């Protein structure tokens, strides 16, 4: 037995997400209905086709065709973005079936201008490194791109910038780093980070001084 | 009802995985019990159900590889997994079946899920971490805010956790992705953003957690200021 589920199903905030869960015969099984959250477990959010645990808001629904189950999430909220599963048991062979999982991504919320942090090194030294860390933070969309310089110089090596992680007011936070030895970092005068978003652009500089 | 999974974050290929689940709030032998696992980045996969009584049944795919038991003396679960590969890399979840006895089919679905495990299946060795504050500079101050921070440096396997405060301070805290570095090692950075004003009267401190290699730190973040 096999579930159907879309993989991507996108709402605008204040509206009506539908996902849609489609198997043979699903008619005669129940069907549940889980949430997943960015790192965190799944928490049941329908089951028995349309019944609500304790706990659940009401603007989530359970509905029930001949062959599909629907998730009706009404006035969706930027903290209803997941990825949500359906589930039945086939009674044949005693088997739980999963859907492969629909993500749910609320577009068109508003902007929001990143704060921009930059830490220098200073316990690190002793342990022979230099990690520059910039911290981004507080951004919607979930889009950057990150320049290093040292001194007036662009840097590329030794760079690595995570992707852009949802927090958990739902704005969004990514981080990047720069690799430097100590001495290197003695080396400079200054260093920067150059933090561009929706066309404008957030630059911190640090200098040595620990 | 609470559900607290247990045991070892690596487990090197060929070997046995053996995971513990932990239930208080209820009898072990009032309900299925079931284990569910989630490859990273991928969907979730249905493991097996066990009851005290003996009943168990599991996916296919997994049968002639996985046993599940219960533990009536300490209101326990187990999950064992034998010869793993890194095809079982995965977070794994013990979870209380709830069922309605309707007779034509059967309704059975998953209320309460515990947080999950992530077993690294991995011939490496287990690596704990060093962790260096993020501390704000004398310039790092943005407006009425600040952040502040811990780096997490060169760990195996997954995953860090950190907390501020021991848990009292979770607002505008952010805990980043691992990155995976050319060495095999995983870092990470963890920050929270604070009233700039309490620079100087409130202490903050991260607290992290690595289960795999046994280590705690709670380090003192001091501004410079």
């Amino acid at each position: 037995y096999e579930l159907t589920q879309p993989p991507s199903v996108s709402v605008a905030p204040g509206k009506t997400a539908r996902i849609t869960c489609g198997g043979n015969n699903l008619g005669t099984k129940s069907v549940h209905w889980y949430q997943q959250k960015p790192g965190q477990a799944p928490v049941n959010v329908i089951y028995y086709d349309s019944d609500r645990p304790s706990g659940i808001p009401e603007r989530f629904s359970g509905s029930k065709s001949g062959n599909t189950a629907t998730l009706t999430i009404s006035r969706v909220e930027a903290g209803d973005e997941a990825d949500y599963y359906c589930q039945v048991w086939d009674s044949s062979r005693d088997q739980c079936v999963f859907g492969i999982g629909t993500k749910v991504t609320v577009l068109g919320q508003p902007k929001a201008n990143p704060t921009v942090t930059l830490f220098p090194p200073c316990e690190e030294l002793q342990a022979n490194k230099a990690t520059l860390v910039c911290l981004i933070s507080d951004f919607y969309p979930g889009a950057v791109t990150v320049a290093w310089k040292a001194d007036s110089s662009p840097v590329k090596a030794g760079v690595e910038t995570t992707t852009p992680s949802k927090q958990s007011n739902n704005k969004y936070a990514a981080s990047s780093y720069l690799s430097l030895t100590p001495e290197q970092w003695k080396s400079h005068r200054s260093y920067s980070c150059q933090v561009t978003h929706e066309g404008s652009t957030v630059e911190k500089t640090v200098a040595p001084t620990e | 009802v609470q559900l607290l999974e247990s045991g070892p974050g690596l487990v090197k290929p060929s070997e046995t995985l053996s995971l513990t689940c932990t239930v208080s709030g209820v009898p072990i032998s009032r309900h299925y019990w079931n284990w569910i696992r989630q490859s990273p980045g991928k969907g979730l996969e249905w493991i097996g159900y066990i009851f005290f009584n003996g009943n168990a049944n599991y996916n296919p795919s997994l049968k002639s590889r996985v046993t599940i038991s219960v533990d009536m003396s300490k209101n326990q679960f187990s999950l064992t997994l034998r010869s793993v590969t890194a095809a079982d890399t995965a977070v794994y979840y013990c979870v209380r079946e709830k069922s309605i006895a309707e007779e034509d089919n059967m309704v059975r679905w998953f209320d309460p899920w515990g947080q999950g495990t992530l077993v690294t299946v991995s011939s490496a060795s287990t690596k704990g971490p060093s962790v260096f504050p993020l501390a704000p500079s004398s310039k790092s101050t943005s407006g009425g805010t600040a952040a502040l921070g811990c780096l997490v440096k060169d760990y195996f396997p997954e995953p860090v956790t950190v907390s501020w405060n021991s848990g009292a301070l979770t607002s505008g805290v952010h805990t980043f992705p691992a990155v995976l570095q050319s060495s095999g090692l995983y870092s990470l950075s963890s920050v929270v953003t604070v009233p700039s004003s309490s620079l100087g009267t409130q202490t903050y401190i991260c607290n992290v957690n690595h289960k795999p290699s046994n280590t705690k730190v709670d380090k003192r973040v001091e501004p410079k200021s």
